[PDB]
RNA sequence: CGCGCGCGCGCCCGCCCCCGGAGCCCCGCGGACGCUACGCCGCGACGAGUAGGAGGGCCGCUGCGGUGA
RNA sequence: GUAAGAAGCCCGGCUCGCUGGCGUGAGCCGGGCGUGGAAUGGAGUGCCUAGUGGGCCACUUUUGGUAAGCAGAACUGG
RNA sequence: CCGACCCGUCUUGAAACACGGACCAAGGAGUCUAACACGUGCGCGAGUCGGGGGCUCGCACGAAAGCCGCCGUGGCGCAAUGAAGGUGAAGGCCGGCGCGCUCGCCGGCCGAGGUGGGAUCCCGAGGCCUCUCCAGUCCGCCGAGGGCGCACCACCGGCCC
RNA sequence: UUCAAGAGGGCGUGAAACCGUUAAGAGGUAAACGGGUGGGGUCCGCGCAGUCCGCCCGGAGGAUUCAACCCGGCGGCGGGUCCGGCCGUGUCGGCGGCCCGGCGGAUCUUUCCCGCGCGGGGGACCGUCCCCCGACCGGCGACCGGCCGCC
């Protein structure tokens, strides 16, 4: 990364999009889980409606 | 710059020694498949040779 | 029956990115989490651009950036770019920056960092700013391209600056009846 | 007279070959392609410059 | 690739994909560029007007090479030599004013485009403009020709 | 990482089984066989699997050591335990759940191991 | 017969252009015949310059 | 605004472990039997079709490269 | 066919080879004041682009013709 | 029991007193190159391309693969305009020498101009729940109002031939 | 005779149209067709009951090892008062290899020379790859010997 080949007369290795790829450590971290809301687990399905007259 | 281990060698009966190789920077490259596939599928084509009728 | 119309739908937006580069799409399942789980509109302009072709990402150069940054209140704030950054060889006076992208050219990496800049990922980002706090979206001239010159009422018409498809440019391959008072007319 | 052959670019062609390398470790890599190879002692594997006689 | 074209999606489609009261037959327009005057009339007024006529002088055994000055503006000037240099300037005090050949780089003319950092350079080209003769007297520097 | 090996081996892989609109995994230590990022041996620097003896009788532990990765030889380590079918799966889940091993798999494999306890007796008379 | 917004072409092949084709099926063994050549030449010359 | 407001236990004063598990429908310690994220789940509205345009095809035919110990 | 308000109203000051009893007009600057009839629903903008370019009927109006399952048109719907 | 006229095709209109068709198996009909326009995908980036040739393999693969003071001779691009000769893209603010004359001469500062709309970002009175009072530091969010304003659009203005 | 002539001289397999025979069924609006049921035959599976299976608790019967708890060895997980040491990065401190190591330079010395305005090695100088100790973030998933608890 730091020199190049000098066999190749110019050539340097290519450059990560995307450094860390450990994603789980990542989003399992504090400094995330600190800036989010709630989840909403609950789950809501097709009432059925009866007829109050 | 990312961490770069050091490998032993193995003599011709097992037998490691103490020889030892920090590993290349090679082997910390990205790994893309579909610049592999598209760059075999390309080539394997020129060692082609015609037909016709 | 129901007198409605069905031509108008289904909508025409993008939902993901239509390539198979592998670490663009680990961005992704990335800030759909932040784009569903917080309270920001940053976060959504983001995931918005992933998907975006090539052509709706054209390059930024360090030149905007700086006039950009320089203006009052935009001190000490991050710049932030879903594209790339070239270099500007008619710029000397490179100061320290803390920029964020996908991709960096090379000259424009060296000069950066000798200057005691800094440069950032989007993974680092997310680590240092989950909600776009203190951040500065740019994007790049849209219509740069010569394909836009072309484009909007034809030419062979009044008040048209319009640019023709011709093979070469000479004395010979337009300039005649249609441009000139002397032959035809000129609209 | 059809067009069998094909150019590349020469930067892809360089790029591939060093993302080859790389998956060349990471076992897992190895063992999805087919290769029986869980008793090596170590998998960037590499020997004494003896055998070359 | 066959597989990905549209003849492998009509076949049982009777008339692939080109009409039934119209029909795909051979050359129904003319064969070519053939008919602005005629039946052709509104495509080359409207997207190609210049096609017809012929104007100017004749030139009748023309050589690109006599003619030939490579253009370069002012911005794109102190890149035609390292960094060393324009650091090494400003400095000293001595009244240095390096020089520059622009017939080494590649160029003949000098344009002024652009503008340019304070410093007392000098330049050596075939060719001025008026405006690039200014601005570099300006900031104290000179102009110099050559063959 | 487990990501970036996944993103190659979703598709393309030797162990891969695709057929009757099923799909299934063959690798060594999967537990429920299925093509999944959490179910998957190759991958992960936290593994358990569970195979039966050779012999004969018991049940073959299976758990990955952690320290020194990219040398397979010796990066897994054995056991071989033979008793009552009670405390058979007692010891295989103090194993996971006082140790923190990766203990989204423990009812997979318990049941992996009944099946196979099951299965290793007279079946037939 | 034209449409909307093209250029204006002139290919040139209202000849037989097509008894007269001419393949680079021999490119490589033009490359061997010549250092066979090119070799030998300065075998022949021996301390002489291979060059001229 | 009376399904808590200061309830309980030792001796007002103090304790005020408490889910490595309270106690039944919120547990801010971690997880779905679901998590092939190119996946799984839920709601609500719609479905005519020639010429023609697009998509999905684990529908198919012949051959090349790898792979199914 | 127009109109039914923020692209509006008001206050004060600047520039002008334009026009000139003195003045008008237009443009620039800086401040003060938000619902402006009904009932409905997500809008806008840009590229590439096929097949078509023989028509037919009915109420009503309607031209030639003795009339027509005749010839030629306007409106909407098929 | 009820329903139900033979397929293809031309046609305003076909069950037709409009053409084709006894029956079966096999073959059979939208291609390849050259050039252009746009859309998508990859790589490098004011640069980018070795396709011609040469250095290494006898060529089992493989007529492949790698490499080059050729490393850019050159092509496309970075600058337009005119029949041509030929010319050739930024300003202001302040102070000194002539009369701000819609005008010429000595010294510093900024600098690709402005108007309107504008995703996001910034500051922020008072706080939303705090078993009581007051003190009250970390953190969301509100939200009055107020600013820096990306691309892009409409207009004004400026520079080159 | 041959495994095979159900391979017999234009003899690998051996389709369809079209024919001969046998078995069943039916028959005055040419035949054929779609939806809905019925009847009959040919075959599959009953079973010649199909009473389906699995957890815990209770009961009566017999039976042989272990575990409960201790001790000994072996292996592994985790830890941080960062116990001691490595290693790795990221700039820094030491210019410390810069000549004790090289690459480049449209910077000078043309302070020199080599053959005489010059082509090259020297001498500085600038950058760029590397040596000795100190630090911390990112000690991070880069490895040991420790001590401790657990399995
Ligand atoms: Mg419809
Ligand atoms: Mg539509
Ligand atoms: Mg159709
Ligand atoms: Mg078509
Ligand atoms: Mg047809
Ligand atoms: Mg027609
Ligand atoms: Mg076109
Ligand atoms: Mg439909
Ligand atoms: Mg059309
Ligand atoms: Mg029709
Ligand atoms: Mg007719
Ligand atoms: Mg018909
Ligand atoms: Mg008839
Ligand atoms: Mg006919
Ligand atoms: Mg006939
Ligand atoms: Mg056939
Ligand atoms: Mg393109
Ligand atoms: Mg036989
Ligand atoms: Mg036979
Ligand atoms: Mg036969
Ligand atoms: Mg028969």
């Amino acid at each position: 990364w730091r020199k190049a080949a000098s066999l190749k007369s110019n050539y340097n290795l290519p450059m990560h999009k995307m450094l860390n790829t450990d994603l789980s450590r990542i989003l399992k971290s504090p400094e995330i889980q600190r800036a989010l809301r709630a989840p909403r687990k609950k789950i809501h399905r097709r009432v059925l409606k009866k007829n109050p007259l | 710059a990312c961490a770069r281990p050091l490998i032993s060698v193995y003599s011709e009966k097992g037998e490691s020694s103490g020889k030892n190789v920090t590993l290349p920077a090679v082997f910390k490259a990205p790994i893309r498949p579909d610049i592999v596939n598209f760059v075999h599928t390309n080539l394997r084509k020129n060692n082609r040779q015609p037909y016709a009728v | 029956g129901v007198d409605i119309r069905h031509n108008k739908d289904r909508k025409v937006r993008r939902k993901e990115p239509k390539s198979q580069d592998i670490y663009l799409r680990l961005l992704v399942k990335l800030y759909r989490f932040l784009a569903r789980r917080t309270n920001s509109t940053f976060n959504q302009v983001v995931l918005k651009r992933l998907f975006m072709s090539r052509t709706n990402r054209p390059p930024l150069s360090l030149s905007r950036m700086i006039r950009k940054m320089k203006l009052p209140g935009r001190e000490g704030k991050t710049a932030v770019v879903v594209g790339t950054i070239t270099d500007d060889v008619r710029v000397q006076e490179v100061p320290k920056l803390k920029v964020c992208a996908l991709r960096v050219s090379s000259r424009a990496r060296s000069r950066i960092l000798k200057a005691g800049g800094k440069i950032l990922t989007f993974d680092q980002l997310a680590l240092d700013s989950p909600k776009g706090c203190g951040t500065v979206l740019l994007s790049g001239p849209r219509k740069g391209r010569e394909v836009y010159r072309h484009f909007g009422k034809a030419p062979g018409t009044p008040h048209s600056h319009t640019k023709p498809y011709v093979r070469s440019k000479g004395r010979k391959f337009e300039r005649a009846r249609g441009r000139r008072a002397s032959r035809g007319y000129k609209n | 007279w059809r067009r069998w052959h094909r150019r590349v670019n020469t930067t892809q062609k360089r790029y591939a070959i060093c993302s080859a390398l790389a998956a060349s470790a990471l076992p897992a890599l190895v063992m999805s392609k087919g290769h029986r190879i869980e008793e090596v002692p170590e998998l960037p594997l590499v020997v004494e410059d003896k055998v070359e006689g | 690739p066959s597989r990905l074209r549209k003849t492998r999606k009509l076949r049982g489609h009777v008339s692939h994909g080109h009409g039934r009261i119209g029909k795909h037959r051979k050359h129904p327009g003319g064969r070519g560029n053939a008919g602005g005057m005629h039946h052709h009339r509104i495509n080359f007024d409207k997207y190609h007007p210049g096609y017809f006529g012929k104007v100017g002088m004749r030139h009748y055994h023309l050589k690109r090479n006599q003619s030939f000055c490579p253009t370069v503006n002012l911005d794109k000037l102190w890149t035609l030599v390292s960094e060393q240099t324009r650091v090494n300037a400003a400095k000293n005090k001595t009244g240095a004013a390096p020089i520059i050949d622009v017939v080494r780089s590649g160029y003949y003319k000098v344009l002024g485009k652009g503008k340019l950092p304070k410093q007392p350079v000098i330049v050596k080209a075939k060719f001025f403009s008026r405006r690039a003769e200014e601005k570099i007297k300006g900031v104290g520097g000179a102009c110099v020709l050559v063959a | 990482s487990a990501h970036l090996q996944w993103m190659v081996v979703r598709n393309c892989s030797s162990f891969l089984i695709k057929r009757n609109k099923q799909t299934y995994s063959t690798e060594p230590n999967n537990l429920k066989a299925r093509n999944s990022f959490r179910y998957n041996g190759l991958i992960h620097r936290k593994t358990v699997g569970v195979e039966p003896a050779a012999d004969g009788k018991g049940v073959v532990v299976v758990m990955k050591r952690r320290s020194g990765q990219r040398k397979p030889a010796t990066s897994y380590v054995r056991t071989t335990i033979n008793k009552n079918a009670r405390a058979t799966l007692s010891s295989i889940r103090h194993m996971i759940r006082k140790n923190k091993y990766h203990p989204d798999l423990r009812m997979a494999a318990i049941r992996r191991a009944s099946a196979i306890l099951r299965s290793q007796k007279p079946v037939m008379v | 017969a034209p449409s909307r917004n093209g250029m204006i072409l002139k290919p040139h092949f209202h000849k037989d252009w097509q008894r007269r084709v001419a393949t680079w099926f021999n490119q490589p063994a033009r490359k061997i015949r010549r250092r066979k050549a090119r070799q030998a030449r300065a075998r022949r010359i021996a301390p002489r310059p291979a060059s001229g």
